[PDB]
């Protein structure tokens, strides 16, 4: 009850489980989005992550 | 047959009791069921739940 | 998590209403079952932490530390025989129940909702370790050690409560979620400086930093093995955990007022590595090793890079395992000869042949074993601090050289060169010590395989 | 045992604070501290004013 | 399975062998013996495994998301708004990390294919790497560890305000 | 916070305490009081040299019953006091609505702050 | 090629069986030296093929898998490259160490702790191989500290003998000086070029090559027994005999300049750096030459000789001629 | 057991009884016992020794602790941890010490001086530069496929 049922079972538990930080999900999402942006001609990672038309800058 | 050792039975009973109490606590905190704005659908497909 | 708290309440009267020669197996077995039960914890994913209740929520900073605590309990509960076998059954039950109550307040401490609850369970962690080390200290100044311990940890940790009530009545509730959403920069006044110094100084005292680390050597040379390992691993890394949570607020002034703590941390790390290079009393060498590694942790906290936080939590978990193992090695040496010194027990390559494998492996883990978690932590902290300043790598590498040096001298003083051929009372290597070492080091190598668990919330 | 107990516990007595011992202590404890503090002053002021000018080598400097 | 239009590869410029040798060729005898003594057991075992996969079917599915509105459309407190907006922002942050990962992997592949002709055939890919990393260095970098999203929004406002002041002075 | 209409003397359980939902079975606070009663009787047998966990079973039952009874009345008074604090608060909101203006809940599209770069 | 990658990976993997075999023994072996000798011979007969396929073909390839911590904009996998020198350097080390297996069968013939000896020696070879194959620089760091600590154990094989553990402490301290140099290079690589990956490094060669080159110089003098950092070499000769043969014939002694060979497009520039290279190596060469006369311990004599040969290889790095230095490594 | 009179409280005054009890507890001759003296640096009243003790204590005496140079009863040196073989070799040098350090520093200064003289005096040979064919490896140096092609050619000599 320390090795034969704890150690190897926890080893196989941590060896594969649903991925932290949705990691493989993030991989497939990034593949889909990069294929999208390269299909629609615009450069991938358009900067200014929030809408500059939808901002209200306090002027000087 | 159980009275040979009534001692070793105790802590899985404690764990199952705590798990049941956590499920009852989650039932007590069952607001915003389909009222969320991202994980939203109707009462579908089977019967009127999205988590229980 | 409440399903992790409530079997610990069920584990306490197990010790009481189990009979003679029946308490031991039941406690060990069932606490290992709890180690399985919270090995089932790690559901944490993506955007947020796993957050269940007004009572509970767990980060992936809190996740490996909580797993480490519940894993370190039964190992310790087996480790603390041979010095209370001749004691009373009732006093033995009191000892084991005090350990279980201490674990319960550790879990309470790690899964706190508001930081008030964290503080209550923080000094609740503080109280029973005193009783453990004072009732079974086994050296004449356990008086002085417990007195220093409680006074430093209270009187450093005392204005923290005032500052938390002040943050309560200035920004609404103190839950970590809304405080994560309702932070705002509190600029360079002087009251902001006092409040920051209060909170950070309380956890500084808990680490300890170099300025008042003096309670820590006495608290490891004048303590039994159980309180020593709980103290070092869980309490010091709990202080680091607490600083990690509270440092989310008070961002704008840390550039102004974070310089001197970095200074005392770096120069005291170098001086601590110097002072452990020469001393006898082998048990204390691990304590000053802990002071050096936690000075490195403190540098890693006060520089504020996600690289730095991931390396910080890696160094936390790695030094917890390494220092607990090395404490149990020193306890084995103290069971062999009744010395606690460093130059008396020599030889031990002939005698106890596979004990040498564990001393070598422990000095490797202190030595930054090249795929170990210790090296991962030290390496990423050096990366982030070389980003922070291009000249501080000199002190880091000088720490590295002296760290390798004193770890190697700790090895070859005891287990290299000549058996003294007058001791003639050592028993052969028990299966207990080797069992405890297999319980220590197989999880360390498993975490060395896939360390995506032990990296923190900024993974 | 006598050497160990003299080396560890029998230091704090006997102590008297001499002016030479105190000055040597304040030189061996605070000297290098304020030395490295002055050099961290220097390097941090240079680097922060350089990046306030904006002329860093940040062609790509991701792993901060 | 991978989209070659998102994982680009130059085609197989495969040179034809030409001896001009009469030893003859130990490596050809060796690779035919390798195929005969390695490939067919691998093919048999993989074919058995492929039929056992062809028994029944499992299906993993991509989790799909909506667009919760904005963080700028939330008010100063708005606790049931900020949470949705910022977890959507965190997912944008992580998927943009993997964008940078993909482009840097393409840079490594372009290095390794061309051998030592680094200044040949790695022009557009180096250029798009510099483009995405200039956007990343300007957008997510120098903000700190306790980001929620609002530090990035403050960086965004201060960046475009600095550029507004710059073009106002330079115009 | 002072009485608040002591007209109407001290009155350990008032009249309006029946105008609110009382606590129920297996509420955790009364269970805590019951475990406190069990520990009370157990430690009472531990005072004198009579054996623990035995020969005080009626004392166990009496102490647990008495503490549950006392704590039940205390919980009733507690919920009454919190409810009357709530009603007094919202009634003072109703009395002076003008003194508590709605703050300017700007959206974050128009909120300017400071950045303070850490490096 | 599946053949080519498969044979290189099995040259890696066939040096993994005997350690776990005796750790899974729970019996009493006799011909475990014969087992290690025949599996090193098997490693050589596997590794003779890919060099022949290489010079016949070219096709200079990299393999990489089992990634972990894809955390920030990098990811690191177990990743190594079979190229020109890193491929033809393997069978030399295999065959040399096979000869050392024979000579250790003879030399340690009457000392029954030979199994732990061959386990340490094999693990040292494995660590040296993992060093010399890698391009992912963290794996270089793994192999670097691993051969340092296996060097510690092989020097301090004879417990007792204050010479031995004194020597081993000196060696490991100078290798930590190599470590601070190497991690300075690692830190500069991470902060300025997002990774420690020689593909991206040699794709983007900067002109500021001063701080990482100084880290490289410090790692080189920490590893390769240079002027001021030499005296752990005769001290290291105070170990046992085939220990010293393996330890300073091929393995553990050329690994410092091996890294400088590995960074040759990085050191195409910064002629200040190559001036420091050749001046340092000339200093080593003449200093250990003048020290090398009038000495009467044969191990220390050959140590001074190989220190002079390492000095000539440092000169060979200083002039833009890395391949002559690699050929000097082999010979 | 362990008597309290086997610790060492108090310093060396006064000279009859302190030196008497030091010869008692330290197993030494009375004038062979020496206090340091006390200077506020702790130290109690611990004996001063001839302070080398490890490349002294010649090995053929065959005492009880062979790799410690003890005798099971000694005044152990206060700074013994630095003294042991494998830590610091306090040997008598074959020549001197000042002659050693001065000639080593002079050799280092000489070699670095001639290194700087070499750094201002390079070697070169009757060889011109390398006439690279295409604008000194342009488009295989830094690039610019359409920015700046430049007319520069070598003439045959
Ligand atoms: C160490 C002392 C820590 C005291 C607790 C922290 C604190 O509030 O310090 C500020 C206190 C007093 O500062 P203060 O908080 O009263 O300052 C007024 C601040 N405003 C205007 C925002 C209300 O410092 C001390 O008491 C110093 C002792
Ligand atoms: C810079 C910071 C350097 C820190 C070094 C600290 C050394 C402390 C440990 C001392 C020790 O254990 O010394 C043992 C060893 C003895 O060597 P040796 O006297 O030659 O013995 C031969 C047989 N007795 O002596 C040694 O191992 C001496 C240590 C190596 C030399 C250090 C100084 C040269 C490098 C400086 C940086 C350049």
């Amino acid at each position: 009850f320390g090795f034969s049922i704890v150690l190897v079972l926890g080893s196989t538990f941590v060896a594969y489980l649903p991925d932290y930080r949705m990691q493989e999900w993030a991989r497939r999402e990034a593949e889909r989005l990069v294929k999208y942006r390269e299909a629609h001609g615009l450069p991938l990672m358009e900067s200014n992550c929030f809408d500059p038309s939808k901002i209200q800058l306090p002027e000087d | 047959v159980v009275r040979d050792h009534w001692i070793h039975v105790l802590v899985p009973v404690g764990f199952v009791f705590g798990y049941y109490l956590d499920r009852k606590n989650d039932e007590k905190l069952a607001a915003f069921r389909n009222k969320s704005l991202l994980y939203k659908r109707e009462l579908k497909p089977n019967e009127e739940v999205t988590w229980k | 998590m409440l399903k992790y708290i409530i079997p610990t309440m069920m584990l306490m009267p197990l010790t009481w209403l189990s009979k003679n020669s029946m308490i031991w197996i039941n406690t060990t077995l069932h606490s290992l079952l709890i180690s399985l039960t919270s090995l089932l914890l790690l559901n944490q994913f993506g955007d947020n932490s796993l957050n269940f209740s007004l009572t509970f929520f767990s980060d992936s900073l809190s996740t490996p530390l909580l797993i480490l605590t519940m894993w370190l309990l039964p190992l310790m509960l087996m480790a603390s025989q041979h010095h209370l076998s001749k004691e009373n059954l009732a006093r033995k039950k009191l000892f084991i129940s005090m350990l279980i109550l201490l674990q319960l307040f550790l879990i309470m401490t790690f899964t706190a909702t508001e930081l008030i609850f964290f503080y209550i369970m923080f000094e609740a962690t503080l109280v029973p370790t005193l009783i453990i080390i004072t009732r079974w200290g086994n050296q004449t100044e356990r008086l002085n050690a417990g007195l220093y311990f409680l006074f430093y940890t209270l009187a450093g940790s005392l204005p923290l409560l005032v500052a938390l009530i002040y943050i309560q009545n200035t920004m609404g509730s103190l839950n970590f979620l809304i405080l994560q959403y309702w932070v705002q920069p509190m600029p360079n006044s002087w009251s902001n400086t006092f409040m920051w110094l209060a909170c950070m100084m309380a956890f500084m005292v808990k680490m300890p930093l170099y300025g008042l680390h003096l309670w820590l050597p006495k608290a490891h040379v004048e303590a039994p093995i159980a309180g020593s390992m709980v103290l070092a691993a869980i309490l010091l890394k709990l202080g680091g955990y607490g600083m990690m949570r509270i440092t989310l607020l008070l961002n704008p002034i840390t550039d102004f007022m974070a310089y001197p703590f970095i200074m005392l941390s770096l120069w005291g790390m170098i001086m601590t590595s110097s002072i452990c290079l020469r001393q006898t009393d082998l048990k204390s060498l691990i304590a000053y090793s802990s002071v050096s590694h936690m000075a490195l942790v403190i540098v890693a906290i006060l520089i504020q890079t996600p690289w730095s936080y991931m390396g910080a939590t890696a160094l936390m978990i790695a030094h917890g395992l390494t220092s607990s193992m090395l404490f149990c090695l020193a306890n084995s040496n103290y069971e062999r000869v009744h010395s606690r010194t460093m130059i008396l027990a020599r030889g031990l390559q002939t005698l106890l042949p596979l004990m040498a494998a564990w001393w070598l492996l422990a000095s490797l883990t202190n030595l930054a074993l090249p795929p170990s978690i210790n090296l991962i932590g030290e390496l990423f902290v050096v990366m982030s601090t070389f980003s922070w300043s291009n000249i501080t790598i000199i002190l880091m590498g000088l720490n590295m050289v002296i760290t390798a040096l004193y770890s190697l001298y700790m090895l070859i003083t005891t287990q290299r060169g000549k058996h003294t051929h007058h001791i003639n009372n050592i028993l052969p290597s028990f299966t207990r010590e080797n069992a405890l070492m297999s319980l220590h080091m197989l999880p360390l190598l498993l975490l060395s395989l896939n360390p995506k668990i032990i990296l923190g919330p900024l993974y | 045992i006598r050497w160990t107990c003299a080396r560890s516990a029998n230091v704090y007595p006997n102590f008297r604070p001499n002016t030479k011992t105190s000055l040597l202590g304040a030189l061996f404890g605070i000297g290098p501290l304020i030395f490295w503090y002055y050099v961290f002053k220097t390097d941090r002021d240079r680097k922060e004013k350089l990046i306030q000018e904006g002329k860093l080598d940040r062609t790509f400097n991701i792993s901060y | 399975s991978w989209d070659k239009d998102v994982y680009p590869e130059p085609p197989r410029r495969t040179p034809a062998p030409s001896p001009q040798t009469s030893l003859p060729n130990p490596i050809t005898y060796l690779t035919k013996a390798f195929d005969l003594l390695v490939d067919r057991p691998v093919t048999l075992v993989r074919e058995f495994i492929e039929r056992q996969h062809a028994k029944n079917k499992y299906y993993y599915y991509h989790r799909e998301f909506r667009r919760v509105p904005d963080i700028t459309e939330c008010h100063e407190k708005d606790v049931l708004c900020m949470f949705e907006a910022e977890m959507q922002w965190k997912r944008d942050y992580k998927v943009d990390q993997e964008i940078v990962n993909i482009i840097q992997e393409r840079l490594k592949a372009c290095q390794q294919r061309e051998g030592e002709s680094h200044r040949q055939n790695c022009a557009k890919e180096l250029q798009q790497f510099t483009q995405v990393v200039k956007a990343y260095q300007d957008r997510y970098h120098d903000l700190g560890a306790h980001y929620s999203a609002r530090k990035c929004l403050a960086k965004q406002k201060q960046r475009m305000l600095a550029e507004r002041k710059a073009t106002k002075e330079a115009a | 916070m002072t009485g608040r209409q002591a007209r109407a003397p001290l009155q350990f359980l008032p009249d309006e305490a029946r105008s609110l939902p009382p606590p129920k079975l297996t509420d955790p606070r009364l269970a805590y009081i019951g475990f406190l009663g069990y520990c009370s009787g157990l430690i009472d047998n531990a005072i004198r040299r009579r054996p623990v966990l035995s020969a005080g079973l009626h004392r166990q039952f009496l102490y647990i019953t008495s503490f549950v009874f006392v704590g039940y009345y205390l919980l009733k008074r507690q919920d009454y006091m919190y409810a009357v604090r709530d009603h007094d608060m919202f009634s003072y909101i109703k009395s002076h609505p003008e003194d508590f203006p709605e703050k300017d809940k700007k959206t974050y599209r128009e909120v300017f702050e400071e950045f303070h770069p850490v490096r | 090629m599946n053949l080519f990658s498969s044979l290189t990976l099995v040259t890696l993997i066939l040096l993994t069986m005997p350690i776990a075999a005796i750790n899974f023994n729970t019996h009493k072996f006799t011909n475990y030296p014969l087992y290690v000798k025949t599996t090193i011979s098997c490693a050589f007969i596997t590794s003779m093929i890919p060099t022949m396929m290489f010079i016949h073909t070219g096709q200079e390839m990299i393999i990489s898998n089992w990634h972990w911590l894809t955390i920030q904009t990098l990811k690191l996998s177990l990743s190594f490259k079979m190229d020109f020198f890193s491929m033809m350097f393997v069978p030399v080390a295999l065959f040399v160490t096979w000869s050392i297996m024979e000579f250790s069968m003879w030399y340690m013939h009457s000392d029954p702790n030979i199994n732990q000896f061959f386990k340490y020696l094999l693990l040292f070879l494995i660590t040296m191989l993992i060093l010399v194959t890698a391009n992912n620089l963290f794996q270089l760091f793994i192999g670097w500290e691993g051969v340092g600590i296996m060097s510690f154990l092989l020097i301090g094989w004879w417990y007792g003998r204050t010479d031995a553990n004194t020597a081993a402490l000196q060696a490991i301290l100078y290798n930590r000086i190599g470590d601070i140099g190497f991690i300075l290079a690692m830190a500069w690589f991470l902060i300025n070029l997002n990774t420690w990956d020689l593909q991206q490094i040699f794709m983007l060669n900067p002109n500021d090559s001063n701080l990482p080159l100084m880290g490289l110089i410090l790692a080189a003098t920490g590893k390769s027994a240079q002027f001021g950092l030499h005296p752990w070499l005769p001290s290291a000769m105070e170990g046992p005999t085939p220990v010293s043969a393996l330890l300073h014939s091929s393995t553990m002694v050329v690994a410092g300049i091996f890294l400088l060979i590995r960074f040759y497009p990085l050191t195409e520039n910064n002629k200040f750096g190559q001036s420091i290279m050749l001046c340092l190596g000339a200093m080593t060469t003449l200093f250990t030459a003048m020290c090398a006369l009038t000495q009467n311990d044969i191990k220390k004599i050959i140590a001074f000789s190989t220190s002079s040969q390492l000095g000539l290889m440092m000169v060979t790095i200083g002039i833009n001629q890395p391949h002559l230095a690699f050929l000097h490594i082999c010979t | 057991s362990h008597i309290t009179k086997d610790m060492l409280p108090g310093p060396y005054p006064k000279t009859p009884e302190e030196r008497a009890a030091a010869a008692k507890k330290y197993n030494m001759r009375v004038e062979d016992y020496e206090p340091y003296p006390d200077d506020g640096m702790g130290y109690g009243d611990y004996p001063k020794l001839p302070d080398r003790s490890q490349q002294e204590r010649d090995p053929w005496y065959d005492w009880d602790h062979p790799d410690l140079r003890l005798n099971w009863g000694e005044p152990m040196h206060w700074d013994l941890d630095m003294y042991i073989r494998n830590r610091v070799d306090t040997s008598p040098t074959p020549v001197n010490w000042n002659l050693m350090c001065k000639h080593l520093f002079g050799f280092v200064a000489f070699m670095l001086f001639m290194f700087w003289v070499g750094e201002t005096y390079p070697t070169y040979q009757p060889v011109g530069p390398k006439q690279y064919p295409y604008n000194n490896l342009y488009l295989e140096r830094g690039g610019d496929p359409n920015k700046e092609p430049e007319p520069v050619v070598h003439y045959e000599i």
